[PDB]
RNA sequence: AGUGAUCUAGAAAGAGAUCCACCUAUCAUGUUG
């Protein structure tokens, strides 16, 4: 399970682009729960919602 | 609550008395911590 | 229904500790009376007997779907943990209603042999749920017939 | 200040918490060594050498002992059952949320005078006895200094308690017709009156210990009288053995014993066989009364006397005896009931607690007159045997017991076991009966249990208390071999062989057992060993000031007043004191905003203080302050680095260590018996995983007392001579507690084979 | 999954997280939302 | 059941019959040997080998 | 007792065992 | 002893 | 986890006996079961089918 | 403002190898101040 879930990481990470993927998870010092965001702008700042 | 004024009884009838429930007290507690039968089974 | 009685039994509770460190003290087992089968997960986990030990239990939602690929006999409820979770559903007041639409004890029995048991009272009737012939029997060497 | 890291139970809440949503890892700022004691093997002096508290170990009055009372169980269950349903009325108030809510010679002891000066000129020990209200107290002196024993050195009296050398040195002033200093003075600690022409000196027996400390022969003393010395204090045995030393050494030094009649020859054999003279005193007959039987529950016993008194006998005020506290508060509500309840039928009486831990105010109102009209019951413990008079008393009732300390030298445990009192403590309740007019005691034990299941004298505080203070300050005497030293009722050797460990590992005593000289420098403060390594290493870290204001209020009793009626204002008001890291630093915080406030009395009211025990902690710093002014040292404050005062203490208290098992709690490292954190502390509730505390005392269960918080690495830096780093990790676990089954082994492939083979028949 | 909530739990938590993004139901300048729902096929086989 | 053959104990409900004949004798010689253990002081609390010598 | 029950074979589970016991321990209350 | 499910009594009586 | 499966099977053929004993051969034996653990995981790299 | 819609049903001879819903677990310390 550890194995898959890491490699579904690296296949999320293809998915979502190293911008987007930040945006999602949030700063390490600080990140967002579950679908939510550190600001509205930065939620409607990219299609992937 | 009953109460006798110093001396006027006497102390060894109630040594006695207090020997005799000291070793029923001990002989009792033999009875209750012995290992019976059972136990050994 | 579970889900919003959860968000305001825990919502509760977060105000209830908060007031109990303020007055310094500790939250009583029954201060959270009436809350403890509610919640997702129940109130009732926050006082699980292993809570020092399963607070280092993670991945333990994956571990337990993860169990169809390596056993062969796996729960149903693949998808609950009752150590984090608590009892998710209390079924008892089933019985009780079945007894009730089937007409009470007495027209349940008047379809039984009990009558020609000579026993006393219904009250009495235990099953001797765990033992019997069969049980000595299980252990033997016996044939597959 | 560094955060406790959370233990695993409350990680395991916030993670249900935030699982629910109700709160997120937005809310909480948190989420963002193994020690062992030392296996080398102990020093030369160890290597080659590693109580009795009843006359009748299982007879009834120590089983009755043991057993406490049904009466005080029953009163508890009442009062727990009638708490809880108040709270559930209170609790079911509050669940609907309802949104807008010349005198001299009338004393006896002068018809003695001649025979009473004779006797000290002809011999060199007099053990001499007198009945209260002899006048031997105030007299013996002033007859010496008629007698020009005064010549050639000062008359010392020592007194087992301060508030006593105050007063009598005081009344004999008075009677001299001087003040104190000049001609007569007193000395105890914390007060000096004596003059450069004092004749006659009264003060404690512990400074006469700390004089002879300084110099053993005593020399500026030509007659020493060791008054009260009867009550067997670990100082008073510690003077009787100096005393014969000093004699030997002194043809002209006179020493006067107060002995009681019952350890009278004791003393006499001890003293070389010296005279005994008895002095008579003023006080009236008493008439004991016993119980006809043994009494199963000494509580009901009691009450049950006192509601006999009160209607059938006479006028006159009743003292009952009790064994601490809270059967003090218990029976002064027992009796209201029982008292109300027999109502119009009995006349009126009024009930009153005393005992030390009751504050000064309260206390006083027992030696208010009674009403003509009404009649006084008094529930004391001990402290009305010896410390407090009551005037007007007229009737004991004697249940037999007393709360007395042992020290567990082994463990470190302080347990406070009540037991039956001793013939002479039963003696000194008959006698307060007496003072007033020939009035009664009633004692709750047969006559056959005084005779044949009471000792005849209480062992002595030497034989119970911790001797490592007494072991420093003995070997600081070069007094080297502890059985050269013949002490009157030599000492346990558990209570040496620990003693003589703990200065080990303090570093006091070097490897052959001689004193160190840091053993030498700490001989110099009149504190416990370990508080005594504290402070010198306070000197050598420079943080001496908020070390030795800690010092002193490890020193005093607890300063805290927890009102039985206040139990929620007193708890948030300590609460205001609590440190993070535990007592000490929270001690440390009572007392300097205690001195923000201008030491004042309202401040100590109003944060739920004891005033006392405060101002008695300022004088422990300015004693050990003036310590410091006489080495020529100065009190350096580090401003408070809360490490550096931990680590300083480690320094002292690294062997009252404890670690966290979350199975169990804290387990001390030496020895590994199980300890509570104590509620009255600041880290209830606070889990630390090491801990160090300043005792272990045994109530209901073990509880550290003034636990705080330390990191493992300062026990492998400050004592790695005594623990080392981690090992025997054979140990077993067990699994998770799985509710639904049965039988928590049935897992097991053993307990499995066992069933089936069960059901075969198969035996096995 | 995660150890935080139940499978239907999970459903309930992304079915409010869709209603509750700013103006995802505003159709007035045209707009649109696109649920994309695939598997990651032969994902675990094809690990080099 | 009958007051001839014996009688109810009411304490436990259960029936006892009567001793008659060498019931009696047997009960009064259990009796016998009873006593004797007392008498010949091996008594119960003490764990005397010689005991087995008077059952 | 229990000798008795060894040589008669009585079984130790039963009981009548109990309450004999109970009937000698009054006994053993008595005097 | 009998069950919790048979001992409690449906609303409707009580 | 291991133990789980085992929670209410009565019957038991000997594979799963001996997986069982290693279990309880586990619980009673903690330490050398870590060890041996660290061991195998340091260094072993060939495995049973 | 209350209509309608109603499966089922046993005999002979063979066969059969087991596992996981499920009864709510804070102080009470003698005295020396
Ligand atoms: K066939």
């Amino acid at each position: 399970s550890f194995i898959f879930q890491y490699y579904g990481l690296v296949i999320d990470l293809l998915l979502l682009g190293q911008e987007r993927a930040t945006d999602l998870a949030g700063p390490a010092n600080n990140p967002n729960e579950f679908m939510q965001f550190k600001s509205k702008e930065v939620e409607k700042a990219h299609p992937i919602r | 609550l009953k109460f006798v004024s110093e001396g006027v009884g006497n102390v060894e009838a109630q040594r006695i008395r207090e020997q005799v429930e000291q070793k029923k007290y001990e002989a009792e507690y033999k009875r209750k911590t012995r290992k019976s039968l059972r136990d050994q089974l | 229904n579970e889900f919003l009685d959860s968000q305001r039994v825990w919502a509760e509770y977060a105000t209830k500790r908060q007031e109990a460190i303020q007055q310094n003290r500790r939250l009583a087992f029954e201060e959270l009376e009436g809350s403890w089968d509610r919640g997702i997960p129940r109130i009732s986990t926050l006082f699980q007997r292993d809570r020092h030990t399963l607070a280092y239990d993670r991945g333990h939602r994956i571990r337990r779907e993860f169990k169809q690929y390596s056993l062969e006999r796996n729960s149903p409820f693949w998808w609950t943990n009752s150590h984090h979770d608590g009892k998710l559903w209390n079924l008892n007041a089933y019985r009780t209603d079945v007894i009730q639409a089937l007409g009470g004890i007495e027209t349940i029995l008047e379809h039984t042999l009990f009558k020609g048991t000579g026993f006393n009272s219904w009250e009495g009737l235990f099953w001797e749920k765990a033992s019997g012939f069969e049980d000595s029997m299980q252990f033997k060497k016996l044939t597959h017939a | 200040i560094k955060r406790r890291a959370l233990t695993s139970p409350e990680r395991w809440e916030i993670r249900q918490l935030i699982a629910s949503g109700a709160a997120s890892i937005d809310d909480y700022p948190e989420l963002k060594i193994d020690v062992e004691l030392n296996t080398d093997d102990g020093p030369k002096f160890l290597k080659d050498q590693q109580p009795k508290i009843t006359k009748v170990p299982r007879g009834f009055m120590n089983r009755s002992a043991i057993n406490g009372s049904n009466a005080i169980r029953d009163h508890r269950e009442e009062k727990l059952r009638k708490k809880r349903e108040i709270e559930q009325q209170i609790r079911k108030q509050q669940s609907f949320d309802d949104p807008t809510k010349a005198q001299r010679q009338t004393l006896p002891v002068y018809a003695m005078r001649s025979e009473l000066i004779q006797a000290v000129r002809d011999n060199q020990f007099l053990v001499i006895v007198g009945e209260t209200g002899s006048g031997k107290t105030t007299q013996i002196t002033q007859y010496l200094d008629e007698e020009g024993f005064s010549n050639y050195g000062m008359i010392g009296c020592t007194q087992p308690r301060r508030v006593a050398a105050v007063s009598v040195a005081k009344r004999v002033a008075e009677e001299v017709g001087c003040k104190v200093g000049h001609d007569v003075g007193y000395t105890i600690r914390f007060e000096d009156v004596t003059g450069p022409d004092t004749r006659i000196k009264y003060m404690t027996d512990g400074m006469l210990q700390r004089e002879a400390l300084l110099d053993p022969e005593m020399s500026k003393y030509s007659v020493i009288m060791l008054d009260e010395a009867h009550e067997r204090t670990v100082a008073t045995d510690v003077l009787f053995a100096l005393l014969k030393k000093a004699a030997i050494k002194r043809p002209e030094l006179k020493v006067i014993v107060t002995a009681a009649t019952l350890n009278s020859a004791k003393f006499s054999e001890y003293f070389l066989n010296c005279p005994i003279i008895n002095i008579p005193g003023k006080t009236f007959p008493v008439e004991v009364l016993y119980s006809q039987t043994p009494q199963m529950d000494y509580i009901e016993a009691a009450l049950d006397c006192v509601i006999d008194i009160h209607i059938n006998e006479g006028p006159g005020d009743i003292l009952v005896f009790l064994t601490g506290q809270e059967e003090i508060d218990s029976c002064c509500e027992i009796l209201y009931d029982r008292v109300k309840t027999l109502g119009d039928s009995i006349g009126e009486l009024l009930i009153l607690p005393v005992y030390s831990a009751l504050p000064s105010e309260i206390q006083s109102k027992i030696f208010e007159p009674t009403p003509k009209g009404s009649r006084k019951v008094v529930f004391a413990t001990n402290i009305a045997e010896t410390s407090i008079t009551i005037d007007g008393i007229y009737y004991v009732v004697d249940p037999g017991f007393a709360k007395i300390n042992i020290y567990n030298a082994r463990a470190g445990i302080e347990q406070l076991i009540v037991s039956p009192i001793s013939q002479a403590q039963a003696n000194q309740r008959k006698g307060r009966a007496g003072r007033t007019g020939p009035g009664k005691c009633y004692r709750l034990y047969t006559e056959s249990a005084f005779y044949n299941e009471m000792l005849e004298n209480t062992v002595p505080e030497i034989q119970r208390q911790n001797l490592s203070h007494t072991i420093l300050m003995l070997k600081a005497m070069g007094i080297n071999d502890l059985l050269k030293f013949d002490f009157m009722d030599p000492p346990p050797k558990n209570l040496m062989l620990n003693a003589l460990t703990e200065l080990y590992h303090l570093q006091s005593l070097d490897d052959e057992g001689k004193l160190t000289n840091l053993g030498k420098e700490m001989s110099l403060f009149p504190m416990d060993p370990t508080l005594s390594r504290s402070l010198l290493s306070s000197v050598d870290n420079q943080c001496s000031d908020e070390i030795v204001t800690i010092i002193s209020m490890l020193s005093v009793q607890n300063v805290f007043y927890r009102p039985k009626d206040r139990q929620l204002e007193a708890d948030s008001k300590k609460a205001k004191f609590h440190h993070p890291y535990g007592d000490h630093l929270t001690l440390l915080n009572v007392y300097t905003r205690w001195q923000q406030a201008n030491y004042s009395e309202q401040y100590c009211k109003t944060n739920f203080l004891h005033f006392r025990h405060l101002k008695r902690a300022r004088d422990v710093k300015s004693q050990i302050s003036m310590i410091f002014k006489k080495i020529g040292l100065k009190l350096i404050s580090c401003h408070s680095d809360p490490d550096l005062i931990r680590k300083t203490f480690v320094s002292g208290f690294f062997m009252n260590a404890a670690k966290r098992d979350s199975q169990v709690g804290y387990k001390t490292i030496n020895g590994g018996t199980e300890v509570g954190i104590h509620p009255s502390s600041s880290l209830y509730g606070k889990e630390y995983e090491y801990v160090m505390y300043h005792s272990i005392v045994l109530t209901s269960r073990e509880y550290m007392s003034q636990v705080t918080s330390i990191e493992p690495q300062w026990l492998l830096e400050v004592a790695p001579h005594f623990y080392k780093a981690g090992s025997r990790k054979k140990a077993k676990i067990i699994p998770l507690h799985n509710k639904f089954a049965k039988d928590q082994n049935s897992w097991r492939l053993s307990s499995i084979r066992q069933s089936r083979e069960r059901a075969l028949g198969i035996k096995r | 999954p995660s150890d935080s909530e139940i499978p239907p739990l999970l459903v309930y938590k992304w079915t409010q997280g869709i209603n509750n993004l700013s103006e995802i139901w505003d159709v007035s300048r045209g707009q649109s939302a696109v649920l994309l729902e695939t598997t990651l096929g032969e994902m675990a086989e094809k690990i080099d | 059941k009958t007051e001839t053959l014996g009688a109810v104990d009411e304490k436990s409900k259960m029936f006892r019959r009567h001793l008659t004949g060498e019931g009696l004798k047997l009960n009064e010689l259990n009796q016998f040997a009873r006593s004797h253990a007392k008498e010949m002081g091996i008594r119960d609390e003490i764990e005397d080998k010689e005991k087995v010598q008077h059952v | 007792t229990e000798i008795k029950d060894i040589i008669l074979g009585q079984n130790i589970k039963a009981p009548s065992v109990k309450r004999q016991k109970m009937a000698e321990l009054e006994a053993a209350r008595s005097e | 002893h009998i069950p919790r499910y048979i001992r409690n009594q449906p609303w409707y009586y009580k | 986890d291991l133990k789980d499966v085992y929670a209410s099977k009565v019957r038991l053929n000997a594979s799963e006996r001996e997986e069982l004993a290693l279990i309880e051969e586990a619980y009673d034996n903690p330490h050398d079961t870590l060890n041996r653990i660290k061991k195998y995981l340091l260094t072993q790299r060939v495995f049973k089918p």
